[PDB]
């Protein structure tokens, strides 16, 4: 149920400089993201998965036959579960015992609210307690001269873990949870690896509640996107909207699409459930049923580590 | 009805000081009837200050309870500086209304029956023309001399449109607007050229929506920013003069004298035709009436969302008619080349562009009949509203700004990547689709080779129907390099800078009257390269020894003839290009290529000059606790000691707020009402609560009352009530009150900080990138940064010893040739310094920038000196970074920042020690290897616990590295018990301030190579 | 000084009778201007008993009832089984927060005895029936603010946003 | 299946390295080593793969075709790779030792925190399911020297106390037992504490002052001045080859790796500087 | 059928004897295992009443008090002072959760009076001064968990684990 990813080794996934409240003396082309997206795992677990005879043109159509369906992202540093948090070009990795009290400190007056953030980004943030931010400067060389090749000069900005640390999601599946246990898997970026094991683990699932946390990018069907943003309060509390990419697709090697979305971390209401179950048609319904399969829609209450999709 | 606020704004005479109550409404009104009220204006008057309440609501009108004839003047943060205006005031008794006649020398040239253009021309010149004959800034209450009166008159003008929106039946409106991000924007950008309009886009689409309100509802409706020394309004006004068709001559009584105050060079807002510098930031306020004009009349709706729709549509106007004119210029132009292709791209996307690449928040409050209006006139606290609705705006700024929704994100683009539907430029997209290089999440429509065949392969690709023509598709675009559509329309407008007057004009002509000025002229405009600033000192060179080291460099276009009229937006070129020195040319060829680079070092060589030093610098700023300030809050005054977040209990900090506001407002007075306020205060939890604690101090209140009588009663049991619940709000709450009157008096220093801070920077040898006012971007030259930073804080704060254009800079103050203008003396100002090589992507110099600035603002604390022992600030640091040594250095070492007239000549003179001791190394003093010998001396002094001690170790230090053994440096010994707290955050600072002035002159001379 | 006292809005008709007042002061913390609710409370960890309806403290989180206080106290019937307290007028969780609070304040709960002899699991739930507050305002929103069938010339506005705010758990035992 | 076997090897430096990494002052450094993310000497993945690739493509240009399908075409960017190494992880560093009370003396012993050995057990017992290469024993005596974590821990009997680096008093305890030693000397291995191995290694990093002379007069140019860290000789990292299925990775497991003794790694090779000798964990202890 | 107890842990030294029925049975919910101490249980809306330290019932969501669990009843004298519960192991959220509870079983509170007089001047306390650890160690942390000193002996963990994770929320007075 439970599927822990252990990274041996510095990972990279690359966002396109979407966030950045971060200083080395730096100036890295490729800053990384702190969270990955579903579909890096969804593309990770469909690599192990993979057969000949499953090749077809269109990528989720394909990979939702091969796996159940994918639950959310967040942290196990065999102690805590910490969970993502975002402010707008900021985030946090914060226990839920910062997260009982948060929607209490969503509502709250002006300098209350001020108090709260300023305390909870900046003094109750374990990031730095976890993540290094290291700065990776690669070249290519000429075999003929064995100098630097002209033009060629990179600065990938890695993501390190001070400590050990693991990567949480949950699958449905139970046929695969043997094959898939104990893989090691070129997950992330430039040719990284980390390590999957499956444990079985209950989890309770589908509660009703107003403030819910994204585990996830809640994705947005990019067709009512004014009737969204007219009152963008109504459906987020606090976190960041933003353009995304779906990533990269392996058989025809293209970019997969790209939808606004709102960000992991991000505090929303319930008012967003019916939004998005009123504003879909029979195309993108049955193309979404497939994105939750794939885990974007992620939706876990602050009362206890819940969760639930939004056409679940 | 309105549009008549003249008699509303001058409701008093400007000599205002010279009438109330001795020291001899004197005049009134001599081009209108009396001023408009039954209790309309008087109420305008009793809401504007907030002297209105200090001394009680009554004595504010009955204009003499505790008089004075001897007649000070105090600044508004902080009245522990008085400033005299003694015998003079504006001339003799028989020569008092010239002054009044010199109001109609356009005024009453032109006919007065219509009111949309006369309230817009009496604002702008209406200081100017009564400075020239010196008034000298006279205070509005002579009781309590802590207003400025313009700063009163446009307040009880500008809330005038609340009095004449409550007059159909109930309406009145705050709204303020935000946009959503400014650097990351702002970073956005590959050559300067780029950087530079990026910031303007912010400023010109905002400078549109607000020409919507003014050609609608006139001036003074703006509070945040004043409109009083706007350099875009001396822009846009000049334009609606000249729309008109007067003489050019006739101007002069207005161009001139807006000329020598405002636009101080040569280069004017009609040198180069356009405002030089993006003024407008991001964060505006409007107070705004509750009604639409149908012609001369205006009716009212009464549904609030009224505005927040109908005003982002004016800002969605501008942007069609900014790339719909855009069109035009390469429709125009098609056959000269760059411009096929941007003129192609405007085919092809007409779905993608009809959304703005900048949004901004548009949060709206109202006012109704009640809280304001009891039966019709005034109800008890009337005041109490008027920050409780800025109260209600910012709560909504600081509510909204936790979500930050991107620009990028409104543009459907989901069937454009499912579907192959993109349209392109170049070579075909093997992934689908390529990313744009200078947005950095966006696709590209353009998609260019960087090398392989370069000129000849673009042409079978689509981008070239010639060779010629490529030049100018090389010029503004690098290859290699792959552009969204909205980074193209920037990188377009970035060679034609003067193209936006469509936007800056708010298309004050029609769409084509605008463009086609500039259809006709090819004035060649410069943007300077980050070589241009990093070789500063060879032009400063090339211009002593002028042509003697230049025989063999006659023929590199160095020498030769300065050739087109090309003059730029930057006043050091813009008055020595013409030496006989062209400074058009991009120096990566010349002495930064590296074929005929050694070559020209063996020029140099032999002439004995300065090399070229790869380094310049980039210097931002930030106003440190600005908002809170304008909400009323203390924290600027006690920066670090207790933050903004400490609003929550303020009955645990009691201790040192209580006695801030306590001996601020008891400086604040004159005489005897100094006395008035002093026992009032203080009994609050110290007698027994309720009223007849500060009866005692009737027994003098009496000594005026009957004195020329007036007065309608014999018994005082209300005015020793008001005034004691106006002092339970500001005490109980530590908030000070946010009047008109207030926005309106910083937002003036504002401006007047923002254009004195546009000369101090070209005193130097610097360029202005962004220049918000209350925030700054510059690029300096790699020397002057430190005196530049120096003499900025002690501008912004405001102290002077150097003759600027032609204002004079005092203590807390500054005076323009007679009139002491208020300064932002408490307010500090924090720095971000980056020293980089020219060869860095200046995308992430524009990104550390800011985000080296946010976290300075967040983690670095020092110890710093408050009465005698040591508490601890947050604010104000100037922040260095060489490469990756960075150095911090604090600018206060006192809290508050200043207390007394002795105070202001140690506002960062920290580094003026760092100062003098590059004063003193670079003359060969002081050795040069003191620098390296301090970390030897740096584990004795850390461990050092009393500075008796201390004081030898560091004299040592300069003694040991000393060439000459009498050349003595005076360290000031207060700089030794700072101590650096940065927690959590993994850059390398050290924790104290010496190792921090060794790592300051470290960078510095890393800097000059 | 002043107090107040706590009303709830149940699926259950158990407000009838609760407490003596319908003013008290002469403003209120709940205002009834034109666009719904306002100064709403939220209090989480009491669920509801709905049959002679009580709130049971329990030690959850996010179970949470949502409430309006009022000047008053109840019947003079109690003190023995319900619960008070004077707050410093900002430990209060209520959404739409439009008034200055005053600094103190003194209100009661109803409150009932945790009965720890169940194995309590409760529920959330969703109101429905929009008669159903349709008439709760015939019941108290009338009776507590006489405002109704006065001010407010949108009456199904409030009828929504009650639909679309409220929402609660129960014992369901 | 995707990673179905890999070999773990150890590099030792036979002269000094000099892997550079993004050249910064923040250390008073110019050129500092490329360092991890606890602030230790590591080699990344990429200079691993690169100089290992330069250097079989210089030796073995017949099997250009396998060495390219195997750890990177070039040529054809289209296609995946199948070997990849792991970052190098500093399993020792030698540090200079004076001997108290002991039966032996030693001049230098090789010196690890248990911060270090955390990693080498990170990696070990992730390619533990690959069946082809377990060496239990090798992470069992991991198990037995992470068993003492906070203790400082040597691996022969006879020391009992020393000081390290000649500035470090450190004082010893064996593991009460033999423990065989991993490494290939008859040196001994100390395994530090955590606080105190991050600086008695970081004394025994290489700091050099360089310069740049003009040849015409011997003096120094302006400008010419600049530190670089060096790592010893006789360093042991340690880093594993991942290799994927293919019949092509076992033909360069073949007759690749086992023709595979010296290999040039990391930057200023003309100091001669680089020189590694790597010994895989399929012929030793 | 299964009870269990609540002990509330702060440096108030309030502690001295409420519990008789320690061990009672042999589990209890909280544990220690070499890492920290587990199944530390939050509670809102409540916080200690320092005067003989007991849980004053608020109504702020962000008034919060940790605890451990323990099996039995205390001492017998009370039950008119406690908040004796039974829940379903489910809507009380601990941290460290390790086994599925046996999803139902009740605790004991030790619950205190509203009685406002003033306000309730809430702060916030973090835990200092290891002396205290060291004297509540041998206090309680050994009287319940007799383990202790047979299988747990990282016993400076247990004390670097408390001093910045239990917190808790007081009234000033
Ligand atoms: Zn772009």
């Amino acid at each position: 149920k439970r599927v822990l990813i252990k990274p041996l080794e510095p990972l990279m996934f690359r966002s396109q400089g979407e966030f950045e409240p971060l200083i080395t003396g730096s100036h890295t082309a490729a800053q990384s993201l702190i969270i990955p997206r579903p579909s890096t795992i969804a593309g990770m677990l469909g690599y192990i998965l993979f057969n000949k005879s499953s090749g077809t043109g269109d990528w989720l159509s394909d990979l939702t036959n091969l796996l159940a369906t994918i639950y959310g992202t967040f942290i196990e540093t065999n102690g805590e579960y910490l969970f993502p948090l975002r402010m707008g070009n900021h985030l946090a990795l914060v226990d839920q015992q910062h997260l009982i009290n948060l929607p209490t400190l969503l509502e709250k007056e002006y300098e209350r609210r001020e108090k709260g953030i300023y305390e909870l980004f900046y003094d109750k943030n374990k990031l730095f307690q976890i993540i290094n931010h290291q700065d990776r400067i690669g070249i290519s060389i000429d075999k003929s001269t064995r100098t630097v090749k002209e033009h060629y000069l990179y600065s990938a900005r890695y993501l390190a873990f001070k400590k050990e640390v693991n990567y949480v999601i949950f699958i449905d599946n139970d046929a695969i949870s043997d094959k898939i246990n104990g893989k090691i898997v070129n997950f992330g970026g430039e040719n990284r690896i980390a390590k999957l094991e499956v444990d079985d683990y209950k989890v309770d699932t589908s509660i009703e509640e107003e403030y819910y946390l994204a585990l996830s990018p809640i994705l947005i069907p990019d067709e009512a996107l004014d009737n969204f943003l007219d009152n963008i309060s109504d459906y987020v509390a606090m976190g960041k909207v933003d353009k995304i990419s779906l990533g990269f697709d392996i058989a025809n090697t293209k970019r997969k699409e790209m939808l606004t979305a709102i960000l992991e971390g991000s505090i929303v209401k319930r008012s967003i459930i019916d939004f998005i179950k009123n504003e879909i048609k029979n195309d993108l319904r049955y193309r979404f049923s497939k994105y939750e399969k794939i885990g974007y829609n992620t939706l876990m209450s602050l009362c206890k580590l819940a969760l639930r999709k939004i056409l679940s | 009805f309105l549009d008549y606020k003249i008699i509303a704004l001058l409701h008093d005479p400007p000599n205002k000081a010279w009438v109330i109550t001795g020291r001899a409404a004197k005049y009134i009104i001599n081009q209108l009837f009396g001023k408009n009220y039954s209790e309309k204006v008087d109420n305008a008057d009793k809401l504007a200050s907030s002297i209105d309440r200090y001394l009680g609501s009554i004595v504010y009108k009955e204009r003499s309870l505790f008089e004075n004839r001897s007649i000070f003047l105090k600044n508004i943060l902080l009245s522990n500086i008085q400033r005299d205006i003694g015998n003079l005031f504006p001339k003799d008794k028989s020569k008092l209304d010239n002054l009044i006649l010199e109001y109609k020398k356009l005024l009453n040239v032109i006919n007065k029956t219509n009111l949309i253009l006369k309230y817009q021309l009496f604002y702008l010149i209406y200081e100017l023309v009564w400075i020239d004959s010196k008034y000298e800034n006279t205070p509005s209450d002579t009781r309590n001399p802590t207003h400025t009166i313009f700063d009163h008159l446009y307040a009880t003008a500008a809330m005038m449109n609340w009095i004449l929106s409550l007059e159909k039946e109930a309406k009145g409106y705050l709204l303020g607007i935000d946009t959503i991000g400014v650097a990351d924007f702002i970073s956005k950008g590959r050559k300067t050229r780029d950087l530079w309009i990026s910031s303007y886009l912010v400023s010109a689409l905002l400078w549109y929506v607000i020409t919507w309100f003014i050609e609608e509802y006139g001036p003074d409706v703006i509070l945040f920013p004043s409109l009083r020394f706007n350099q875009f309004y001396a822009f846009y006004l000049l334009e609606k003069l000249r729309k008109e068709g007067v003489s050019e001559d006739v101007i002069d009584e207005i161009k001139e004298l807006i000329t020598k105050y405002i636009f101080n060079g040569d280069d004017l807002f009609e040198n180069l035709k356009i405002p030089p510098y993006p003024i407008i930031p991001g964060r505006i306020t409007l107070i705004l009436p509750g009604l639409i004009r149908e012609g001369e009349e205006y009716k009212k709706v009464q549904d609030d969302n009224c505005f927040i729709s109908k005003v982002k549509e004016r800002y969605n106007e501008g942007w069609r008619k900014l790339i719909e004119g855009l069109r035009c210029y390469s429709e125009r132009k098609r056959e000269d080349g760059f411009w096929n292709l941007v003129c192609r791209v405007l085919k092809l996307t007409e779905d993608l562009l009809q959304t703005t690449p900048l949004n901004i928040r548009v949060k709206q409050v109202s006012v109704t009949e009640d809280e304001i209006f009891n039966n019709n006139k005034l109800r008890s606290d009337s005041w109490k509203i008027y920050d409780n609705k800025y109260r209600q705006l910012v709560s909504e700024f600081k509510k909204s700004k936790l979500v930050k929704v991107t620009p990028e994100s409104r543009l459907k683009l989901f069937e454009l990547t499912k579907f192959d539907k993109l349209p392109q430029i170049g070579e075909k997209s093997k992934r689908g689709y390529e990313f744009c290089t200078s947005c950095g999440v966006l696709p590209a429509v353009v998609i260019m080779p960087k090398e392989d065949e370069l000129e000849k392969k673009l042409i079978d690709l689509g981008i070239a129907r010639d060779e010629k023509d490529v030049r100018s598709i090389k010029n503004m675009i690098s290859p290699g390099e792959r552009l969204c559509p909205w980074c193209l329309v920037k990188r377009a407008l970035g060679a034609e800078p003067r193209l936006m007057r469509i936007l800056l004009l708010g298309d004050l002509y029609s769409v084509e009257k605008i463009v086609n000025e500039i259809v006709s002229r090819d004035v060649k405009i410069e943007i300077p390269s980050t070589s241009d600033i990093a070789s500063i000192k060879t032009f400063e060179e090339m211009i002593e020894k002028k042509n003697e080291i230049c025989e063999d460099l006659k023929e590199e276009e160095v020498c030769e003839k300065p050739s087109e009229s090309v003059l730029s937006m930057w006043q050091w070129f813009n008055k020595n290009y013409y030496n006989g020195i062209n400074l058009t040319i991009d120096p990566e060829e010349y002495w930064f290529s590296e074929k005929r680079r050694r070559y020209y070092f063996s020029v140099f060589r032999r002439h004995r000059i300065t090399f070229p030093s790869p380094y310049y610098a980039l210097v931002r700023a930030d106003s440190d606790y600005l908002g809170d300030l304008l909400e009323g809050k203390l924290t600027p005054y006690l920066a670090g000691i207790i933050d903004s977040g400490d609003y929550a209990n303020i009955s645990e900090k009691k201790e040192e707020v209580n006695k801030l506001l306590e001996e601020y407002l008891v400086n604040a007075g004159s005489g005897s009402i100094v006395d008035y306020v002093k026992t009032v205060l203080k009994c609050i939890r110290e007698n027994l609560n309720k009223c007849s604690c500060a009866e005692k101090i009737y027994s003098n209140e009496v000594a005026k009352v009957m004195f020329r009588v007036n007065v309608e009663k014999a018994n005082v049991e209300e005015e020793v009530k008001n005034s004691l619940e106006y002092f339970e709000t500001i005490l109980n709450e530590g908030r000070i009150i946010v009047t008109p009157a207030w926005h309106v008096s910083i937002s003036s220093a504002l401006n007047r900080g923002l254009l004195v801070e546009l000369e101090l920077v070209n005193k130097h040898k610097g360029f202005v990138i962004y220049a918000g006012g209350d925030d700054l971007l510059a690029m300096l030259p790699v020397d002057e940064v430190l005196d530049f930073i120096k003499e900025s804080r002690r501008a912004f704060a405001g102290f002077g010893t150097e003759k600027l254009g032609n204002m004079c800079l005092e203590n807390g103050f500054v005076r323009i040739n007679n009139a002491y203008y208020p300064s932002l003396p408490i307010v500090g100002r924090s720095y971000s310094v980056i020293i980089a090589h020219y060869a860095d992507p200046l995308f992430f110099v524009i990104n550390d920038s800011y985000n080296l600035l946010e976290e300075g603002k967040e983690i670095i604390r020092y110890r710093v000196m408050y009465n005698g022992e040591y508490k601890d600030a947050k604010k104000d640091v100037a922040i260095f970074r060489y490469q990756g040594l960075t150095s911090v250095i604090p600018l206060s070492l006192k809290r508050p920042i200043v207390s007394s007239v002795s105070d202001f000549n140690e506002i960062a003179s920290i580094i003026d020690v760092i100062l003098e001791l590059k004063k003193r190394i670079d003359e060969g003093r002081i050795s040069v290897s003191l620098l390296y010998d301090y970390e030897k001396y740096k584990h004795l002094i850390v461990a050092s616990d009393e500075k008796y001690l201390t004081e030898f170790l560091v004299k040592d230090w300069i003694k040991r590295n000393s060439l000459r053994k009498h050349v003595e440096f005076t360290i000031d010994e207060k700089l030794y018990g700072v101590r650096l707290t940065i927690e959590n955050y993994p850059i390398k600072i050290p924790n104290d301030l010496i190792s921090n002035i060794v790592y300051t002159l470290r960078i510095i001379y890393g800097g000059e190579k | 000084s002043t107090q107040r006292e706590y009303v709830f809005i149940p699926i259950t008709n158990s407000i009838t009778i609760d407490v003596k007042i319908t003013i008290g002061g002469s403003d209120h913390i709940t205002n009834i201007d034109e666009r719904g609710i306002h100064n709403v409370l939220v209090i989480t960890g009491y669920a509801v008993d709905e049959k002679n309806g009580r709130l049971v403290p329990t030690l959850d989180p996010c179970d949470y009832v949502k409430g309006i206080l009022v000047a008053g106290t109840p019947q003079q019937a109690q003190s023995n089984d319900f619960l008070t307290l004077k707050l410093p007028a900002n430990k209060l969780y209520l959404i739409r927060k439009k008034g200055n609070i005053s600094d103190d304040l003194k209100i009661y709960i109803p409150y009932s005895s945790p009965d720890a002899r169940n194995s309590m699991k409760t529920k959330p739930v969703s109101i429905s029936d929009d008669t159903i507050v349709n008439n709760i305002i015939k019941e108290v929103f009338d009776k507590i603010y006489n405002i109704t069938q006065k001010e407010k010339v949108k009456i199904e506005k409030v009828k929504e946003d009650i639909k679309e705010l409220f929402s609660y758990y129960a014992l369901e035992q | 299946p995707y990673y179905a076997f890999a070999e773990p090897f150890f590099i030792h430096a036979i002269t000094h390295l000099h892997v550079g990494s993004g050249s910064s002052v923040e250390e008073e450094i110019a050129l500092p080593f490329q360092r991890d993310e606890l602030g230790y000497p590591t080699i990344y993945a990429s200079s691993l793969k690169g100089a290992i690739k330069s250097f079989l493509l210089k030796e073995f240009p017949d099997k250009r075709d396998v060495i390219y399908k195997v750890l990177g075409e070039d040529e054809n960017p289209e296609e995946a790779s199948l070997g990849t190494f792991l970052d190098a992880i500093l399993f020792a560093i030698p540090s200079r030792i004076i001997e108290i009370d002991s039966a032996k003396p030693y001049v230098w012993v090789y010196v690890t925190t248990y911060e270090l050995l955390k990693k080498v057990k990170l990696y070990l017992d992730s390619i533990s399911q690959l069946s082809n290469a377990s060496f239990s024993n090798l992470k069992n005596k991991i198990d037995t020297i992470l068993a003492k974590e906070g203790k400082n821990i040597t691996l022969d009997s006879d020391l009992k106390s020393a000081i390290l680096n000649e500035d470090f008093y450190v004082e010893l305890e064996a593991l009460n037992n033999k423990i065989p030693s991993i490494i290939n000397a008859g040196v001994p291995l100390l395994v530090l504490e955590d606080s105190i191995g991050r600086e008695v290694i970081n004394r025994s990093l290489i700091r050099v002052r360089r310069i740049r002379i003009d040849r015409d007069k011997k003096v120094v140019e302006t400008g010419g001045l600049w530190s670089e860290e060096y790592v010893p000789m006789k360093t042991i990292f340690f880093s594993v080859l991942l290799g994927k299925e293919s019949k092509e990775s076992a033909i360069f497991a073949s007759c690749i790796l086992r023709n595979l003794r010296y290999v040039i790694l990391g930057g200023k090779e003309t100091i001669g500087k680089g020189i590694v000798e790597l010994r895989w964990v399929k012929d030793v202890i």
